[PDB]
C-alpha cells in the first residue's frame, strides 16, 4: 500500500497508454509535448 | 369501469363522460379531410374526453392482446385526419341508417381509420377494449346536455367547496403530514385553504344515467 | 519482449515529476534507459503520436501506479489532493488539424 | 495535357494506315458494295488525324 | 370489386383460415410449417386406410394460403392511386398490410424447397411435387410484397435478397444438369423465378445504387443469374426475361463489383455461341455505361479508375473476341451485335494501355469449364516440403490452436477427468499442448502443414523477419488467450489471401467431389465456386485465411508472392494497346490489300 505521507507530499504523476494489440508499434509514439 | 357494483364500489364516472362534439356525414368528413345537430344513424361522430379535453381514435398500435388483427383503443390530443372519427350504425332491425338515435338504443361503432369494431375483448383474465373485426353492442347513456344546463345551479358531478361558517370556513381534510391515516379526518379550516386543493369535493349522485344532472 | 504483444498490448507509463523535471517511462512495467530534463515551469501536454493500422488504435488509461500520484491531481486543482483517478468533462482528446 | 502521347512510330503506322486505305479505296467503289461511304469516312476522320 | 371484396373478407374473420383468423392462431410463416410436416406424415395427408383418389393435406393448406393471399394482395390498390394520395385506397393498404405480417411474409419466401436426387442406379428420385412444397406457392409471397409492403429501401431489399432468394436462385443451379434439366422441379423453379422474382428484380433495379459496401451478395446474385443463364430447357420469353433483369442489374452498381462477372465472361464470350449473344449486350452496355472508369486515368470522381486488372482483362478480351470473330462464319445479328461491343470495348481501353510484361500467372482453369462445369484442380502441394525452420512456426500456431481449442472448452464445461467419455463429456485434456500426444498434435499438424504446403505450392517466398529470429533467441492455472482484436492486413495481401482462401474452398469442394461421386452425384447448395457464394456462405474460408495470414506476421515470418516479375519494358512505346491494335489492323488490311489486288 501506498503511503498517505509520500502520496499527500509527492509531485509526480503518471498516465498509461495501451498500444492495443494488432496496432504496430513501430508506428506509434508515446510522450509529452509542449 | 365496472358500474354494476355501485351499491358497494362507486363508479369513476369523471373520467368515463365522452361529448359528442361533432356529426358529419361521411361525405363531408371527406370532404374537410381533403382541403346543435341531432345524430343520425350512419353519420361520423367526433368524442371529447370531458376530463382531459382529447378525442377517441384508433391508435393503430397493438398491446398483442392474442390478436394480430387488432389495435389498440386511446385517446389523441388532434382532431386532423380520420383516426378520432367514428360511425354509429343500427344494432337491430327497428333502426335503419339516416333514422335518429335515441337515448336507449345499442350501437356499433367502426373506425373510419381502421375499418373495425369498437370491441370487448374476454383474452386475457382482464377484460381488455380494442378495435377488432369483431362487433360489440354499446349502449349510449345521457349524463348531461349543456343547452338545458342553468348557471349558478348544483348539477351532478361538480366540483365544490362546502363553505360552512361566514364564507371563511372550508370543510376540509388535514394538510400533507405525509401519513394518510391523519390525512383521512375531516375538519373545519380558513383562510388559505379555500384556494388549495384539499379542500374540494366531487359531488356524485347515485345513479349511472343522467348523472349530471340538476340536483334536487 | 520482442514480436509477441498478443499476451496483452505494450503498456507505456509515462512519469512526469513536477518538481525535478525529470521525465522516465515504463514499458511494460520495465524502467526505459530514455530520460529527460525539462526546464521549470514547463507545461508538458500528454500526446501520443500514431499512424493507424488497426480499427482501434491506442487508448488514454488515466490510472495509477504504486507511489506515483494521478494525472487528474496535477491536471485540477481542486483534486490536488485526490489520489483517485478522474477524467473530468474538461479534460478532452485533441488532434493536430 | 492530361496525357495519350502516340509516339512518333504509332503516327507512322497511323499515316500508313491512311495511305493504304485509300489505296484501297481507289477505283473499287463497286467491289465495295455500299460501304464506299464508310471508307470515305474512315479516310475523312483519320486524315484528320 | 376489391374495396369490397376486402371490406366483407375481414368482417367475416372465419374465411383466413384457422391459423390467419385471429385468435390463437400462430400466423402464416407459422401455418408455412405444419403443412410442411404434414406432407411428410401419411397418417395425416391421406384417409388413413394421385390427387384424385388420395388428397394430399400438406398440399392441400398451403396452396389455401397461397390462394387467399394471392386475391388479398390483388386486391391491393394500384399505387399510382396511393400516389395521388387517394384515402380509401391508403387505408386498405393498410388494412392489407396490417392483415399480413412482413416478417410473416419474409420466412415464408426464405423456406427452402425440396430437391431432386439422383440414385445409384442412376435414375432421379424425384419427389412429388402435387404432394410436397410448389414454387407457385412462394410466387403469392412476392405478389403481396411488391403489391401491398412495395420494395422501397436498399436495406430491406437486400436483407430479403439474402435470406430468401439465393438460396432459391441456387436451388435452380443443380437443377441445370442434363437429367434435372427436364424436372418439373426445373419446370416449376424457372417458371417462379423468371415470372416473379427476377421481374421484381427488375423493377427494384434504381435500389441497386448504393450498395457498395455490401460486395459478396451483388457478386454472387449476378453470379447465379449467369451461370443459370446458359441453362437448356430455359423458354424464350423466361430467356428475354432474364436477359433483362441481368443488362437491369448491371446497368446501376459501380463498375468495382463487376469484376467477378467480368472475369466469368472473358471466358465464355470469346466462344460466341448462341448463348453469348446476351453476355455480349451485357459487355456492351457496361462498357459505355462506364467508360471513363477505364479509359480517363482518373475515372469517374466517385467511382475512381481501374485497378489495371480489369483492364488487362479487358485488353486479352477484345483480342480474343475480335480473333474468334475473325476466324467465324458470316450471320447478320451476330456482327450486328458484336461491332458495338468490340467498338465499346476498343473504346474503354486506353488506347495507350501499357501491356504490362507480367501476364497473369495461374490463370484459373479450374471452376470455368462447361461439362460438370466443377474441375478443382488445387496446385501440387506434396511436391514441396515445409522447411525446418518453419517448423517452429508449425509448433506455434499449434499451441495457438490448441489456445482457441482449449477457450472454446472453456465456454463448454469440460470437467477434469482421467477418461474419454464422450456421453459424460469428460476428456482428459485440459492438459497444455506441451502435454499433448503426437497424434492429438498431428490433428492440429496435418492442418498446418498441409495449408503451408498449399501457399508453397505457388511459390510463396515465406521469408522469416529479425523480429522472429529474435523469439528464437527469446526462447489453479493462469490460462492465457491470444487478442487479435486490432490486427489489420494490407489491400493487396488482403487481395492475395482472397485467391489463397480460394484455393481453400477449391480444396473443399474437390474432397466434396469426390464424396459426391460416393453420393452417386447431386450438387449440394454450397458446393458452387467460391465466386458464387455468399458473404455468410463464405466464412471458413476467411476465418482460416485471417487467422493463419495475421498470425504469421505476428510470429515474425514475411510472406510474399510466388516470385518476382520477370522484366518491365515500360520505355517501349511499342507495348501499348495502339502498338498491337495498329499493327494487328495493318497486317489484315495489308491481307485485304493483296485479295482486292487479285
Amino acid at each position: 500500500r501506498d503511503d498517505y505521507d509520500f502520496l499527500m507530499q509527492t509531485s509526480t504523476y503518471y498516465y498509461s497508454v495501451r498500444i492495443f494489440p494488432g496496432q504496430e508499434p513501430a508506428n506509434v509514439w508515446v510522450g509529452w509535448i509542449t | 369501469e365496472s358500474t354494476s357494483n355501485s351499491k358497494n364500489v362507486p363508479p369513476d364516472l369523471s373520467i368515463c363522460t365522452f361529448v359528442l362534439e361533432q356529426s358529419l356525414s361521411v361525405r363531408a368528413l371527406q370532404e374537410m379531410l381533403a382541403n346543435h345537430r341531432t345524430l343520425l344513424y350512419g353519420h361520423a361522430i367526433l368524442l371529447r374526453h370531458s376530463y382531459s379535453g382529447m378525442y377517441l381514435c384508433c391508435l393503430s398500435t397493438s398491446r398483442s392482446s392474442t390478436d394480430k388483427l387488432a389495435f389498440d383503443v386511446g385517446l389523441q390530443e388532434d382532431t386532423t385526419g380520420e383516426a378520432c372519427w367514428w360511425t354509429i350504425h343500427p344494432a337491430s332491425k327497428q333502426r335503419s341508417e339516416g333514422e335518429k338515435v335515441r337515448v336507449g338504443d345499442d350501437l356499433i361503432l367502426v373506425s373510419v381509420s381502421s375499418e373495425r369494431y369498437l370491441h370487448l375483448s374476454y383474452g386475457n383474465g382482464s377484460l381488455h377494449v380494442d378495435a377488432a373485426f369483431q362487433q360489440t353492442l354499446w349502449s349510449v347513456a345521457p349524463i348531461s346536455s349543456g343547452s338545458e344546463a342553468a348557471q349558478g345551479y348544483l348539477i351532478g358531478g361538480d366540483v365544490l367547496r362546502l363553505l360552512h361558517g361566514h364564507m371563511d370556513e372550508c370543510l376540509t381534510v388535514p394538510s400533507g403530514e405525509h401519513g394518510e391515516e391523519q390525512r383521512r379526518t375531516v375538519h373545519y379550516e380558513g383562510g388559505a385553504v379555500s384556494v388549495h386543493a384539499r379542500s374540494l369535493w366531487r359531488l356524485e349522485t347515485l345513479r349511472v344515467a343522467w348523472s349530471g344532472s340538476h340536483i334536487r | 519482449p520482442g514480436q509477441g504483444r498478443n499476451n496483452n498490448g505494450l503498456e507505456i507509463g509515462c512519469v512526469v515529476d513536477a518538481a525535478s523535471g525529470l521525465l522516465t517511462f515504463i514499458a511494460n512495467g520495465k524502467e526505459l534507459s530514455t530520460y529527460y530534463q525539462v526546464e521549470p515551469s514547463t507545461k508538458l501536454f500528454p500526446a501520443v503520436f500514431a499512424q493507424a493500422t488497426s480499427p482501434n488504435v491506442f487508448q488514454f488509461e488515466l490510472g495509477r501506479i504504486k507511489n506515483v500520484m494521478p494525472l487528474s491531481a496535477g491536471l485540477f486543482k481542486s483534486e490536488h489532493k485526490n489520489p483517485v483517478p478522474q477524467c473530468p468533462p474538461r479534460l478532452h482528446v485533441q488532434f493536430l488539424s | 495535357c492530361s496525357g495519350g502521347h502516340a509516339s512518333n512510330k504509332e503516327k507512322e503506322m497511323v499515316t500508313s494506315l491512311f495511305c493504304k486505305l485509300g489505296v484501297l479505296v481507289r477505283h473499287r467503289i463497286s467491289l465495295f458494295g455500299n460501304d464506299a461511304t464508310s471508307i470515305v469516312n474512315c479516310l475523312h476522320i483519320l486524315g484528320q488525324t | 370489386n376489391a374495396n369490397v371484396v376486402v371490406r366483407l373478407l375481414i368482417r367475416r374473420p372465419e374465411c383466413f383460415g384457422p391459423a390467419l383468423r385471429g385468435e390463437g392462431g400462430n400466423g402464416l410463416l407459422a401455418a408455412m410449417e405444419e403443412a410442411i410436416k404434414i406432407a411428410e406424415d401419411p397418417s395425416r395427408d391421406g384417409p388413413s386406410p394421385e390427387e384424385d383418389d388420395t388428397i394430399h393435406m400438406g398440399n392441400a393448406i398451403m396452396t389455401f394460403y397461397s390462394a387467399l393471399i394471392d386475391l388479398l394482395g390483388r386486391c391491393a390498390p394500384e399505387m399510382h392511386l396511393i400516389h395521388a394520395g387517394k384515402g380509401e385506397a391508403i387505408r386498405i393498404r393498410s388494412i392489407l398490410r396490417s392483415l399480413i405480417p412482413l416478417g410473416d411474409l419474409v420466412g415464408v419466401i426464405s423456406i427452402a424447397f425440396q430437391m431432386p436426387t439422383i440414385a445409384k442406379d442412376g435414375n432421379v428420385v424425384e419427389p412429388d411435387m402435387s404432394a410436397g412444397f410448389c414454387p407457385d406457392h412462394k410466387a403469392a409471397m412476392v405478389l403481396f410484397l411488391d403489391r401491398v409492403y412495395g420494395i422501397e429501401v436498399q436495406d430491406f431489399l437486400l436483407h430479403l435478397l439474402e435470406v430468401g432468394f439465393l438460396p432459391d436462385l441456387r436451388a435452380a443451379a443443380s437443377l441445370d444438369t442434363a437429367a434435372l434439366s427436364a424436372t418439373d422441379m426445373a419446370l416449376a423453379l424457372n417458371r417462379y423465378l423468371c415470372t416473379a422474382v427476377l421481374p421484381l428484380l427488375t423493377r427494384c433495379a434504381p435500389l441497386f445504387a448504393g450498395t457498395e459496401h455490401h460486395a459478396s451478395l451483388i457478386d454472387s446474385l449476378l453470379h447465379t443469374v449467369y451461370r443459370l443463364s446458359k441453362g437448356c430447357s430455359l423458354t424464350k420469353a423466361q430467356r428475354d426475361s432474364i436477359e433483362v433483369c441481368l443488362l437491369s442489374i448491371c446497368g446501376q452498381l459501380r463498375p468495382s463489383m463487376m469484376q467477378h462477372l467480368l472475369r466469368r465472361l472473358v471466358f465464355d464470350v470469346p466462344l460466341l455461341n448462341e448463348h453469348a449473344k446476351m453476355p455480349l449486350k451485357l459487355l456492351t452496355n457496361h462498357y459505355e455505361r462506364c467508360w471513363k472508369y477505364y479509359c480517363l486515368p482518373g475515372g469517374w470522381g466517385n467511382f475512381g479508375a481501374a485497378s489495371e486488372e480489369e483492364l488487362h482483362l479487358s485488353r486479352k478480351l477484345f483480342w480474343g473476341i475480335f480473333d474468334a470473330l475473325s476466324q467465324k462464319k458470316y450471320e447478320q445479328e451476330l456482327f450486328k451485335l458484336a461491332l458495338p461491343c468490340l467498338s465499346a470495348v476498343a473504346g474503354a481501353l486506353p488506347p495507350d494501355y501499357m501491356e504490362s510484361n507480367y501476364v497473369s500467372m495461374m490463370e484459373k482453369q479450374s471452376s470455368m469449364d462447361s461439362e460438370g462445369n466443377f474441375n478443382p484442380q488445387p496446385v501440387d502441394t506434396s511436391n514441396i516440403t515445409i522447411p525446418e525452420k518453419l517448423e517452429y512456426f508449425i509448433n506455434k500456431y499449434a499451441e495457438h490452436s490448441h489456445d482457441k481449442w482449449s477457450m472454446d472448452k472453456l465456454a463448454n464445461g469440460w470437467i477434469y477427468g482421467e477418461i474419454y467419455s464422450d456421453s459424460s463429456k469428460v476428456q482428459p485434456l485440459m492438459k497444455p499442448y506441451k502435454l499433448l500426444s503426437e497424434k492429438e498434435k498431428e490433428i492440429y499438424r496435418w492442418p498446418i502443414k498441409e495449408s503451408l504446403k498449399t501457399m508453397l505450392a505457388w511459390g510463396w517466398r515465406i521469408e522469416r523477419t529479425r523480429e522472429g529470429d529474435s523469439m528464437a533467441l527469446y526462447n489453479g492455472y493462469s490460462p492465457r488467450a491470444i487478442d487479435m482484436s486490432n490486427v489489420t492486413l494490407s489491400r493487396d495481401l488482403h487481395a492475395m489471401a482472397e485467391m489463397m482462401a480460394e484455393n481453400y474452398h477449391n480444396i473443399w469442394a474437390k474432397k466434396k467431389k469426390m464424396e459426391l461421386e460416393s453420393k452417386g452425384g447431386g450438387n449440394h447448395p454450397l458446393l458452387v465456386p467460391y465466386d458464387t457464394l455468399t458473404a455468410k456462405e463464405k466464412a471458413k474460408d476467411r476465418e482460416k485465411a485471417q487467422d493463419i495470414l495475421k498470425f504469421l506476421q505476428i510470429n515474425g515470418y514475411a510472406v510474399s508472392r510466388g516470385f518476382k516479375d520477370l522484366e518491365l519494358d515500360t520505355p517501349s512505346i511499342e507495348k501499348r494497346f495502339a502498338y498491337s491494335f495498329l499493327q494487328q489492323l495493318i497486317r489484315y488490311v495489308d491481307e485485304a490489300h493483296q485479295y482486292i489486288l487479285e
